[PDB]
């Protein structure tokens, strides 16, 4: 074999997407001690607040790794002194030489574990699969160069463009797959953003409804222009999993009196563009903790985050349904799908 | 999504009439994978083993019913639903189901055709070559293929001490024109064993001929007139690769040469391999010793490990532990790698590192017991370990490998690059 | 080999299927001539006007025939206008047997030929692969069965579910691959419909521009509800190619002589729900002449003809650009589309 | 769209080392389909014509840049754009652009490779298998599969005049247990041919043995032992299957037998194949007179008709017109189908067709040098035939279509029907 660095590589990204559910908001990390050439360790960051990759990675091999080698797919954390460094980990253990993918993305702590490591006499080589290693970690690599969240847009639509039923109709446009598609990304993302139509229309619970080892609520995130009122028999004033927080721009005092009587945080903000400020809100979550913002539902919402440029990625569920006057949607059948340049559909049955 | 949906395992017949294991994997977006596993030894204490039936109702006592069953109970209820992508999550999962070191529990084919099934389908799914899959670097290398053009006393009567002799058309830029060397001193050779009145018709396992030659001397000469006689100068051209596999003619250790009427011990055993070694364009010698003789083995890689190379294949079985005890003790300067003989990918790829760390070259190889699946030729283009052993060019079951590289050189034209004589590192 | 009559009338639908663009109004025939176990005669059905499928197969085997057998796709005409009948030429060639797939649509007609060719003593054999020569006639058997024509709905649409762009962008939501397809059912379908607003905002010409080798323009048919303006710069005007019908419930007097004027057509129809009635507009085709309509673009248009059933085949072009109020479209790039019981699709370009 | 896209062509190496041509057409819609042709006569007068190059510092005369080169340029710019689901038009399309009745200017092996190449891509754009593209329908026949054990004449220095001896499976309700049978006597005839002092040295091309066997009478003795110590009973499950070839040893209208020192005319040659005939459960006589020799082939369909299956390989190779006068001059009793001596698959289903409606049986066989492709078992299971001649048990290029046909027999579970000893219809 002629490129092995790269297949350590290769494991050790393998090894850090394995925790791709339940990470956020701390990175994907993987580790690989190698020595006389045979692995023999391996690590993953797994949950929130558990021990580092390089931890989990160096204790169960006790002191049999001096003098190996390190494929880290991220610059160990120096400055951070919640827990005692990945650095100082890797100085006591005894490894020789440590190969990292990609630096850290913030660029106060970017080079610090390097210059730490290389004071120590330890061989540090930064670069390899570096392109792969920042596409794994997308998500936490925009948030730490921009401090704002990383942004979904994902909704459902009909074959003619509709995306709301009639009155008085089952309101599923969805499959399973979409279904288990959309609880993953509600247990991937840091909050869900909804509009207070879709609140008083749908009257939805934005939980997670199917297996995942960790089970993780997103944030709500209520979005209304004018606050006037509100119901008690709105599922999302139940602050047991989650917890929810209404964007406003003009608020009536009695819906702050109840608003603080039930224990709801309200957000202040400016109007623009006949929304609310969007870039301040977003400004707001990203200082507040919130790595990545999933929005689903509404055509306003929708439109209005599409029009400021700030989605990042976009998810579409178009199902085999024509919608019109009819009060119960009509189902169709696909016949042929040619994937191309642009889709081309055909539908016989109706 | 690239979750396991379905595992399916049925039983076919392998290129020699017996009873395999043959495993289809299918995907939940639809990606589809299939593995037909060659056969290996049943019984041991080294390598891993191979389930079968043991029953005289059946093929002969080869029926592999109980490793199909094995796969579409425990394996199917085992693996299902887990990421293809991760290599490493299924082979440990089925390595911890089974809980044997040697694989007795499940057999090692339905492991073996579990892991390959699941990394084709794998890569069907990303829309991949399965070497660029394996490994997606820019430049590759071709390998050099070894041609077993004669057979031995193991696999005929031949009162030939030796086992196997191949030709290693080096002296080439590209893959094509090795190939159509090897074709032409292949039918020149057929051509000279007729003109020297030997017995030619026939073919044997490995495509190789089996003639009836008198002694060792006798077929490296023939091997030389043939290439002589095919228009390819030997020695630039055309080299020898050697096997003897020097197990079967030892005893009370001694090396028991019968065609020579010879009982020799291994100091002087070396030295009649050097003497070859400057008589001939040889360069390769595997399992030129026993695999207990540990201590020929250290002054063979002493007095001729900087003149040609060394290949174990009995010496270290494909097996990480073994190769490491020879790395630390300095045995041998290659190794000979065959899936089969460990069970999973991870492993090979474990061994193949560890060899490529402590400076070998690796070799894949090929069974008796073959299959048209032609998975080696993507491994050895893959991993750009250039050198391999797929056999000769007379049957299909060792031409598809042929004929895979072939797609390989003319899909890869610009970024394939072909190492006649640099493959070789025993010098310098 | 055991299933010869099926695999001849395998090969006599494939022979039929070869005139698939140029034979409307006719229908889709083929024809296969059998003696002694050799194919010798081949025949099928292109262009109007020219030799029959039967009439094809049998003018070059002269008297070759004498006591062969007859692979025919649909039962032979007796006393249509299409062409001399074939079952006299059947019967003068010597044809021992005829086996028929399926009968002719028209109940009138249906069951005359089998009767005519079993007086002169032929056997016959109907109900061979029925199914599928009843599939591939869709349209002609529509067409006989109902006397009303046999509808398309194309159009193409955005991401996000909007079929027009904004006033001033380029008007392509739509690649070269549609363009084909677009002509080539312009081609098959003999008419074509389209709206008052979208000639209006578009100024289209209907007319088929793809290198076939015979171009058949469909009949242009505007609908509009209220008839006061007529341009004169409209492409629709010219009649050079094809012919245009103005359908309408109420036209001005000053309109109506101009039309006559230019000699253009008009059709008066009764209004019914915010249209015109469009069952008696489909009546009327298919008494005139038309057997194949095609309705492209248009809200209007399409929402009036989806709603109330008419249509038969949908055809859908979706593009990954994004309209939303903005003059230029936010071109897309897909990433990866998995195709099942609803369209799932993702991506990243915006 | 099911357009054809693109056509390429390559240069690669068959079973027996010898350069073929291989294509892969791609159409519009992304289908894709791959065919190899395996390799036939380079020169005749009646049938179709082989390309190759003539050239000696090549392969060694053989190969085939010509017939790549031609597909490239010619057949690549003539059915580019032309629908792959009409089969019909793009076969007479290469056939007006050759304008020969022998495809010399083109070779058949170029056409024959695009041909089969667009039949796939059409079947991979359907998505449905390529028996069932060929033919849809629900209830499928398994054929009889007739296994070739003995070779002679041709293929080997072992004083046998007749070429080929075969065992038939016949007497099993599934494929599965033919198969099961086919490979337990396979092994226990090595054995016995072992048990009886004959060098068993080697494998042929077909993968039978060719051992030193003194005369016919021996051979057809030990596959009956075989058969027996198998545990399995002669005329009621194993049946034997003949190919003399006669025209090898047909001069000056004498039919030589030189290995008993004889020389019969036809009217004593047919009485010894009678007596043959009620001598051992022996049901079919490929070529058993020569070729030119049409008088004795009315005689003897006269007198052995109804006793036995009369198959013609050299005497209807293949072709429509031959075949048609046979019919009408009532000669033999089935037909041998190559793909090869035809050059297209339209013209392969006519000549089948014709041999149906006339009450001939059809089976499909294959050639000395065969690719990995596995084309003739689908091609025997859509159309229903009962027999098939693919080989013996012994190579991948011989065991692949047996593979294809248990996954087919699997895959059609209830719709599979093994006609064991209905499908030789040669009485009542």
């Amino acid at each position: 074999m002629k490129n092995i660095d790269k297949y350590y590589m290769q494991q050790a990204l393998t090894l850090a997407n394995r925790g791709r559910l339940t990470v956020s908001p701390n990175p994907m990390v993987g580790c690989i001690i190698v020595k006389n050439g045979a692995i023999i360790s391996e690590g993953w960051h797994e949950t929130v607040g558990e021990a580092h990759a390089e931890v989990h990675a160096l204790i169960k091999v006790g002191d049999k790794a001096k003098g190996a080698t390190a494929y880290v797919t991220l610059e160990p954390c120096c400055h951070h002194g919640r827990t005692p460094p990945c650095t100082d980990t890797i100085i006591k253990a005894g490894i020789k030489k440590v190969i990292i993918a990609t630096l850290d993305p913030n660029p106060k702590v970017a080079g610090k574990g390097v210059e730490r490591l290389k004071n120590a006499g330890i061989t540090v080589e930064v670069g390899l699969l570096e392109k792969q290693a920042q596409e794994l970690n997308k998500i936490f690599f925009h948030y730490q160069t921009t401090k704002k969240p990383f942004v979904y847009a994902k909704w459902a639509m009909s074959l003619d463009g509709k995306i709301a039923v009639n009155d008085g109709d089952s309101k599923k446009i969805s499959s399973h797959q979409a279904f288990v598609n959309t609880h993953e990304l509600r247990n991937i993302c840091d909050a869900i953003l909804i509009g207070k139509q879709t609140l008083i229309d749908d009257n939805p619970s934005l939980d997670v409804r199917i297996n995942i080892n960790k089970i993780k609520h997103p944030t709500r995130f209520i979005l209304a222009n004018h606050l006037t009122t509100i119901n008690h028999n709105w599922r999302v004033l139940d602050q047991r999993h989650a917890k929810t927080i209404f964007v406003c721009s003009k608020i009536s005092a009695q819906v702050a009196t109840k608003l603080n009587q039930l224990g709801i945080e309200y957000w202040l903000l400016p109007q623009s563009q006949h929304q609310v400020c969007l870039d301040t809100l977003l400004e707001k979550m990203g200082k507040i903790g919130i790595t990545s913002l999933l929005v689903e539902g509404g055509n306003k919402t929708l439109n209005s985050f599409i029009n400021q440029k700030l989605v990042n990625e976009f998810y579409t569920y178009l199902a085999p349904v024509i919608i019109a006057d009819y009060n119960p949607k009509q189902q169709l059948s696909f016949n042929q799908i040619s994937v191309r340049e642009d889709i081309i559909i055909n539908s016989c049955f109706k | 999504s690239s979750q396991i949906k379905q595992v399916f395992a049925r039983q076919i017949l392998d290129s020699r009439g017996n009873p395999t294991v043959e495993v289809d994997v299918v995907l939940e977006s639809g990606a589809f994978g299939r593995a037909a596993v060659p056969s290996g030894a049943s019984t041991g204490i080294r390598e891993a083993l191979e389930l079968r039936d043991g029953n005289k109702a059946l093929f002969l006592g080869k029926s592999v019913y109980k490793a199909v069953e094995n796969v579409n109970t425990k394996i199917a209820q085992a693996v299902k639903g887990l990421d293809a992508l991760d290599q490493r999550l299924i082979d440990k999962t089925m390595i911890e189901l089974d809980g044997s070191e040697n694989k007795k529990n499940l057999g090692a084919n339905a492991i073996l055709g579990v892991s390959l099934a699941t990394a084709r389908a794998a890569a069907s799914h990303l829309r991949k070559p399965f070497y660029r899959y394996l490994m997606d670097v820019k430049e590759y290398l071709m390998p050099v293929p070894m041609m077993n053009v004669i057979n031995g006393g193991s696999h005929a009567d031949n009162n030939v001490d030796m086992q196997e002799f191949m030709i290693v058309p080096a002296g080439f830029d590209t893959f094509s024109e090795a190939l159509r060397c090897g074709t032409e001193v292949f039918h020149t050779l057929k051509k000279v064993l007729i003109a020297d009145g030997y017995s030619v018709a026939g073919v044997g396992d490995e495509g190789g001929y089996a003639p009836d030659l008198p002694s060792n001397e006798a077929a490296i000469e023939a091997i030389l007139k043939a290439v002589k006689e095919a228009g390819y100068e030997p020695g630039k051209h055309v080299f020898i690769a050697l096997d003897p596999a020097s197990s079967e003619f030892y005893k009370d250790g001694k090396y028991e040469l019968k065609s020579e009427n010879k009982s020799l011990t291994s100091e002087e055993m070396i030295d009649y391999y050097a003497a070859w070694v400057e008589k001939y364009p040889i360069v390769s010698i595997e399992d030129g010793l026993a695999e207990e003789d540990w201590a020929g083995w250290k002054l063979l890689t002493e007095k001729l490990g900087n003149k040609v190379q060394l290949v174990g294949d009995d010496l270290f079985v494909t097996n990480p532990s073994i190769l490491a005890k020879g790395i630390e003790k300095g045995i041998a300067n290659s190794i000979l790698i065959k899936l089969n003989q460990i069970g999973t990918l991870t492993e090979t790829f474990e061994a193949m590192a560890m060899a490529g760390q402590a400076g070998y070259t690796c070799v894949v190889s090929h069974r008796s017991g073959e299959t048209s699946d032609t998975i080696i030729a993507d491994l050895a283009v893959a991993t750009c370990s250039g050198q391999i052993k797929t056999g000769s060019l007379s049957r299909s079951d060792r031409i598809a490998k042929y004929n895979q590289l072939l797609r390989i050189e003319e899909e890869l034209g610009e970024n394939a690059i072909y190492p006649g004589i640099k493959a070789f590192v025993f010098n310098s």
